[PDB]
RNA sequence: AUCCGGUCGAUCCUGCCGGAGCGCGACGCUCUCCCCAAGGACGAAGCCAUGCAUGCCUCAGGACGCGGCGGAC
RNA sequence: GUCGCGGCGCGCCGAGGGCCCGACGCCUGGCGGAGAAUCAGGGUUCGACUCCGGAGAGCGGGCCUGCGAGACGGCCCGCACAUCCAAGGACGGCAGCAGGCGCGGAACUUGCCCAAUGCGCGGCGCGCGGCGGCGCGACGGGGUGCGCGCGAGUCAGGCGGGCCCACCCCGACCCGCCAGGGCAAGGCUGGUGCCAGCAGCCGCGGUAAUUCCAGCUCGGCGAGCGUCGCGCGGCGCUGCUGCAGUUGAAACGCCCGUAGUUGGCCCCCCGCCGCCACGAGGAAACGGGAGCGCUCCAGGCAGGUUGGA
């Protein structure tokens, strides 16, 4: 046990019922699509 | 407050009284007190109890006591509203 | 004991069986765009309510016409349904229960029905107006918006006459 | 018809199922007894102990690495355990005389993945929870 | 009154392993407002400092005491 | 002898009594029911704790007083443990309410009051019980905006309350937790190079990684999310409804045969079973269910001639 850690070592929107409106009016083609975003 | 009405009076020749339920209407403001609406339902012989407003306001729902004698009053009234009502105070 | 130790409570909600399923995903978000629901929760409370005015009439029509039973309870249950406005008068048969969708129970939310007579422009917009206590049902100031209306009541929905819109 | 009929034949139905209710394994498992009395944790979500040593165990035969455990000796009735230590970096927060909280690793006594001889694992160590320890929430002492 | 991933070069099966739901406790992280509400039971019926949990009414100013009912609920 | 019947005890006489329709013995991390968790129908599992019944008060025994006790906030003795002391003696029982130690993964204040519901004596008493305190075990409602007015807080007066507080009324100021290859909703840059690590199961990593460690973006549930253990479901993989037995696991080498289970057809209009239906009688709470706007709701039994069917 020498190497634990070696790659750890070397390394407001809306809310409530207008968050869930945003989501309908911004689904209604993949949300993380590339092509998009 | 301008509106005050009473139902459910018994008559109680047993304990000297008589029983009510009042109703109290006050749409837009408050009725400032019990100890002012107190003359609307002599004085003294009145005790006014139980009262709770309603969501929103405008109602309120209470119980009288009202006695004839006085004797009557410091005999079957709790020890506690007698100091409610600056009474006795002990 | 306490009294407090005999007094009752319950759920009053069933969440589905398998939660990640497209098409009522987002048939499920549709609900929550077209009525101002805050979560998936006030859809499930709603089917909970379905559910069990579906178990009843299935078990008395399994029954006979003549019964007393029968005569009875699906007596009640039509009356019930005909006041909340949940069925309307024109179907006054324990058959015309069975065909009842969770969109003629989210109907008759008070939140929907200022909506309608056009108290709000939408229904944020009437979720936002039910919570400043602007918005009275018979005289009586109603903060709720998921309250239930019953068509006794949808005459007599108003602005508060004590508001700052009045 | 394979099985008995008749009107008067209850006992024996009972009697082939109180027989036969024991050929399955998942049945005789949890009821027979002997898996409570072997069970280090004595039927227990949950047992803390002290740590006697850090190890390091090969993995199995497809995958290639160095899991790091620790030997766990329990409070509660002195049996000897090892148990795993997840989330990268996490065993440099374990000294030879550390309580530590141990749960299971899920399958309710069945080893899991390329891990050999291990069932259980640190949840809890000197008091503060291991995952937010990782997560730089809280911190040990020193 | 519902299934799905894993045995093969590919295929149909038997068969288990794993996943997906509700409840009860324990652990972690996190928390604005109001109503209801459990809370040393879980092979220790192990051991206990301190204070409180049972009193109320025939014969003389009163206590005190005697007598009485209760302390088995 | 007992309140009383009885092998309950004693003397005498006889040889009975129970059993594969499972006696006797052993084991139980065994209190029973009313009930609870799960969910097509049939079922499986659990019955510490609210009501009813039983048993105990460190462990054995014994007893007095009383209508009633084999009483332990009564007494006596043995044992195991503690207490004060001038050393002669005296003395204890929290499985009551708080509180402490120990143990365990795991559980609150050494508060105020007899005002209520009831009990003893009649006026008091009561850690029964009531009211506050701690309390993300769990339940229910409403927010973090809408197109421009609110709530959470602050200070006053009411109402309430044994006294204070919370709720309600009037007045003036003002998320998070898990993920992103498949099961299963959701994809670009840097680091690492079978190492560190992930991964319930399939699998990922060998110096171009859709999976490790990070950044951006996106997904789910949401004041609540994840992990561990267990019960039920999934499971027609316990099968009565309803499994399988040629070759996948599974028909005794064969014949006889008792208990057990099963047994053709026929008389109708009696008796005795079973069976079906309807009654009587006994507990409420829970569970269903008629009626009622605690502002809705989880609730409760309310209420405006009534009602709790
Ligand atoms: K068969
Ligand atoms: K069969
Ligand atoms: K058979
Ligand atoms: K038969
Ligand atoms: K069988
Ligand atoms: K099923
Ligand atoms: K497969
Ligand atoms: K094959
Ligand atoms: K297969
Ligand atoms: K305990
Ligand atoms: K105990
Ligand atoms: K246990
Ligand atoms: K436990
Ligand atoms: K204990
Ligand atoms: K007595
Ligand atoms: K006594
Ligand atoms: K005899
Ligand atoms: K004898
Ligand atoms: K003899
Ligand atoms: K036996
Ligand atoms: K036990
Ligand atoms: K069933
Ligand atoms: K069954
Ligand atoms: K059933
Ligand atoms: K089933
Ligand atoms: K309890
Ligand atoms: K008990
Ligand atoms: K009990
Ligand atoms: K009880
Ligand atoms: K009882
Ligand atoms: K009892
Ligand atoms: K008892
Ligand atoms: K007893
Ligand atoms: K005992
Ligand atoms: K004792
Ligand atoms: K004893
Ligand atoms: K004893
Ligand atoms: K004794
Ligand atoms: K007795
Ligand atoms: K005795
Ligand atoms: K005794
Ligand atoms: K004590
Ligand atoms: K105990
Ligand atoms: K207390
Ligand atoms: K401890
Ligand atoms: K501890
Ligand atoms: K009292
Ligand atoms: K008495
Ligand atoms: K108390
Ligand atoms: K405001
Ligand atoms: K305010
Ligand atoms: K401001
Ligand atoms: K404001
Ligand atoms: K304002
Ligand atoms: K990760
Ligand atoms: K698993
Ligand atoms: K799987
Ligand atoms: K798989
Ligand atoms: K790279
Ligand atoms: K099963
Ligand atoms: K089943
Ligand atoms: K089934
Ligand atoms: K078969
Ligand atoms: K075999
Ligand atoms: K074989
Ligand atoms: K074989
Ligand atoms: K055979
Ligand atoms: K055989
Ligand atoms: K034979
Ligand atoms: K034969
Ligand atoms: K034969
Ligand atoms: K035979
Ligand atoms: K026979
Ligand atoms: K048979
Ligand atoms: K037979
Ligand atoms: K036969
Ligand atoms: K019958
Ligand atoms: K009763
Ligand atoms: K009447
Ligand atoms: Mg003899
Ligand atoms: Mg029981
Ligand atoms: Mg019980
Ligand atoms: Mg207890
Ligand atoms: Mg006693
Ligand atoms: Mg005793
Ligand atoms: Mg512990
Ligand atoms: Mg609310
Ligand atoms: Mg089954």
């Amino acid at each position: 046990l020498t190497s634990a850690g070696k790659v750890r070592k070397c390394t407001r929107p809306p809310r409530g019922r207008a968050y869930k409106r945003l989501l309908y009016n911004k689904n209604f083609l993949g949300p993380n699509n590339l092509l998009i975003r | 407050e301008i509106t005050v009405k009473v139902r459910k009076v018994l008559n109680n020749p047993l304990l000297q009284r008589q029983q009510c339920v009042v109703d109290v209407l006050h749409p837009g403001c408050t009725y400032e007190s019990k100890e002012a609406i107190k003359a609307k339902v002599d004085q003294k012989n009145i005790v006014l109890y139980g009262f709770k407003t309603s969501f929103g306001g405008g109602h309120t729902v209470g119980f009288c006591n009202a006695y004839q004698n006085m004797d009557a009053l410091m005999k079957y009234e709790p020890g506690f509203r007698k100091i409610r009502c600056g009474l006795i105070e002990a | 004991p306490r009294i407090s130790r005999h007094r009752n409570s319950s759920k009053t909600y069933s969440t589905p069986k398998k939660p990640f399923t497209k098409p009522r995903l987002d048939a499920e978000l549709k609900l929550c765009g077209e009525y101002g629901l805050k979560c998936k929760r006030e859809i499930y409370r709603a089917r909970y309510m379905l559910a069990k005015i579906r178990r009843t009439a299935r078990n008395l029509l399994t029954l006979d016409e003549n019964d007393i039973k029968r005569r009875f309870e699906g007596a009640a249950l039509l009356r019930r349904l005909h006041m909340l406005g949940i069925l309307d008068e024109e179907k006054d048969q324990l058959d015309y229960v069975l065909g009842l969708r969770i969109e003629d129970i989210f109907k008759r939310r008070l939140q929907s029905v200022i909506v309608e007579s056009k108290l709000a422009k939408s229904v944020h917009h009437a979720r936002n107006m039910i919570k400043a206590r602007h918005i009275s049902v018979g005289g009586q100031i109603v903060n709720i918006p998921s309250y239930m209306v019953r068509i006794s009541n949808t005459s007599r929905v108003a602005i508060a006459d004590t508001s700052s819109l009045a | 018809m394979s099985k008995t009929s008749g009107l008067y034949t209850a006992r024996k139905l009972r009697t082939v199922r109180r027989v036969n209710r024991w050929a399955d394994k998942k049945y005789r498992k949890a009821h027979l007894g002997t898996w409570l009395k072997a069970n280090p944790l004595e039927g227990a979500c949950m047992a803390r102990g002290i740590v006697t040593q850090k190890i390091g165990i090969s993995a199995k035969q497809p995958n290639s690495a160095v899991r790091k455990a620790v030997r766990v000796q329990l409070t509660k009735n002195s049996k000897k355990i090892t148990a795993f230590v997840p989330r990268d970096g996490s065993i440099t927060y374990i000294d030879n005389n550390d309580e530590v909280l141990v749960a299971g690793f899920g399958r309710a006594g069945r080893a899991v993945g390329d891990i050999p001889g291990c069932r259980f694992k640190v949840i809890k160590v000197a008091g503060i929870g291991l995952l937010a320890l990782f997560l730089r929430k809280r911190e040990k002492r020193a």
